[PDB]
RNA sequence: GGGGCUCUCGCUUCUGGCGCCAAGCGCCCGGCCGCGCGCCGGCCGGGCGCGACCCGCUCCGGGGACAGUGCCAGGUGGGG
RNA sequence: GCCCUCGGCCGAUCGAAAGGGAGUCGGGUUCAGAUCCCCGAAUCCGGAGUGGCGGAGAUGGGCGCCGCGAGGCGUCCAGUG
């Protein structure tokens, strides 16, 4: 509410935790629902990758 | 060569606790209970609701401290009376005073107990 | 031999997204308490600033074996405890009743602490070797001790720990303690030590004075110093032939 | 053969799975039965290390003697 | 009692008789109270340490024997439906 972009809810696994973790990243236009996103150093050049 | 810091976070060492060992009570004695069984019942109620109580209901109407809950009026009544009780419903009343309602056990009679209590 | 099959190594893979990292050492990484990391900070000001030669004359204290020999001959003139003086005074008391009421032993020589005492004893030059601690909690109490003992001829040296000339005194701490006078057996032993003083201590007293410290740049940027300079150095090696 | 020498001093991208509380190895310490010759046979347990390199002085990064703050000086200031 | 290991609602506390929030209904009864009293049918939550009773788990196969058979005994192997 209040913003007109969406948001994408993407989830992480924690590295040194057994745990999932929830970011509320903003959605990039073109990225859908069970779509893998990377986020890196190493990341290739994807639409939603960081 | 054990000493390993698994966490980034210091979190404060659980240092003992001593329990109090005082060297003279604050008090000298324990003050009384001032809330004994003669404080928690008052007085019976002898009213036209309070009759009828007894003869239908097998219920003793008394007038009780307002701080005493049902399980002191309980204990009370059967204490002072020497009689046993089933439940125990209390009002306060408009004026302050709270009032009981307690029912004895089958076995006693509520008619025959307000007569020896001195109120029928 | 009589090795069970069903038993197999479990190689688990500790690279970037694959299983969860172990249990690790992380104190290079925690969250000190705030007074941890101010007493950290503190000495590492002490290593970035210049320090002034007053200041930093303290950082040059006795070696390990000088020291020792050191603290060895300061046990035999440990002074007296309370129950040691109440012994004492109570065979003096005997003794007059007895037939006594003399014979002070002399008041055998003690090793006199405190920095009150023992620049007045400097200052009047009955003073034989005087050791200073080198980490006192306000450095005023003591920057003018070296170069006072020096001035009135008096060896000086600074050993490390406060809490060791401390415990020559049966306190928590003493900042200063002083030889005043020594037995004659032991004459050999102060003189020893009183040369390997001077010669470390009092003759290098110009060099002592204009020596600053300090002024060390941290692990990381004489890092960053050093591969520039490295690199700096294949440039002039390929800007000659 | 291979060192000064350059990236690497890496282990994860076609899937809307799963992933922690160590396997393995080495070194030991208790108790049991016993070859009753000790590294000695086996059985119940416990511990440490490598696995998971070493060292170090700022947690990591970005600014930085500027910004900023304190005091004075000049300007502007119907916002009051 | 102490030691090892594990432990971020990462923030006290207060804030709704219309928000969220387990589980009570029928009949009778008073001058004035009733889903609260009485009668009769339920139900929720909590407790049960020495364990209240049942049922489940869980009670089957193989081999050697006795026994006309049925059925019994010994050994071994299973069995968190
Ligand atoms: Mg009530
Ligand atoms: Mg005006
Ligand atoms: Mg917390
Ligand atoms: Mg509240
Ligand atoms: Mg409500
Ligand atoms: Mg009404």
């Amino acid at each position: 509410p209040g913003r007109g972009a969406p948001l994408a809810k993407v989830v992480f696994r924690d590295p040194y935790r057994f745990k999932k973790r929830t970011e509320l990243f903003i959605a990039a236009e073109g990225i859908h629902t069970g779509q893998f996103v990377y986020c890196g150093k190493k990341a290739q050049l994807n639409i939603g990758n960081v | 060569k054990k000493k390993i810091r698994t966490s980034p976070t210091f979190r404060r060492p659980k240092t003992l606790r001593l329990r109090r060992q005082p060297k003279y009570p604050r008090k000298s004695a324990p003050r009384r209970n001032k809330l004994d069984h003669y404080a928690i019942i008052k007085f019976p109620l002898t009213t036209e609701s309070a009759m009828k109580k007894i003869e239908d209901n097998n219920t003793l109407v008394f007038i009780v401290d307002v701080k005493a809950n049902k399980h002191q009026i309980k204990q009370a009544v059967k204490k002072l009376y020497d009689i046993d009780v089933a439940k125990v419903n209390t009002l306060i009343r408009p004026d302050g005073e709270k009032k009981a309602y307690v029912r004895l056990a089958p076995d006693y009679d509520a008619l025959d107990v307000a007569n020896k209590i001195g109120i029928i | 031999k009589v090795v069970n099959p069903l038993f197999e190594k479990r190689p688990k893979n500790f690279g970037i997204g694959q299983d969860i990292q172990p249990k690790r050492d992380l104190t290079r990484f925690v969250k000190w308490p705030r007074y941890i990391r101010l007493q950290r900070q503190r000495a590492i000001l002490y290593k970035r600033l210049k320090v002034p030669p007053a200041i930093n004359q303290f950082t040059q204290a006795l070696d390990r074996q000088t020291a020792t020999q050191l603290l060895k001959l300061a046990h035999k003139y440990r002074p007296e405890t309370k129950q040691e003086k109440k012994q004492r005074l109570l065979a003096r008391a005997e003794k007059k009743a007895a037939g006594k009421g003399d014979v002070p032993t002399k008041r055998p020589p003690v090793l006199r602490a405190g920095v009150n005492t023992v620049t007045t004893l400097v200052e009047n030059k009955k003073a034989q070797l005087v050791v200073i601690a080198h980490d006192v909690d306000p450095i005023e109490l003591v920057v003018f001790l070296p170069a006072l003992c020096r001035k009135m001829g008096v060896p000086y040296c600074i050993i490390k720990g406060k809490a060791r000339l401390g415990r020559l005194v049966h306190r928590k701490t003493c900042t200063t303690v002083a030889f005043t006078q020594v037995n004659s057996e032991d004459k050999g032993a102060l003189a020893k030590l009183v040369e390997a003083i001077r010669t470390n201590y009092n003759d290098r007293y110009d060099e002592i004075r204009r020596h600053w410290g300090g002024n060390v740049l941290g692990p990381k940027s004489v890092a960053r110093i050093a591969k520039l300079e490295k690199a700096k150095a294949k440039e002039l090696a390929t800007k000659l032939g």
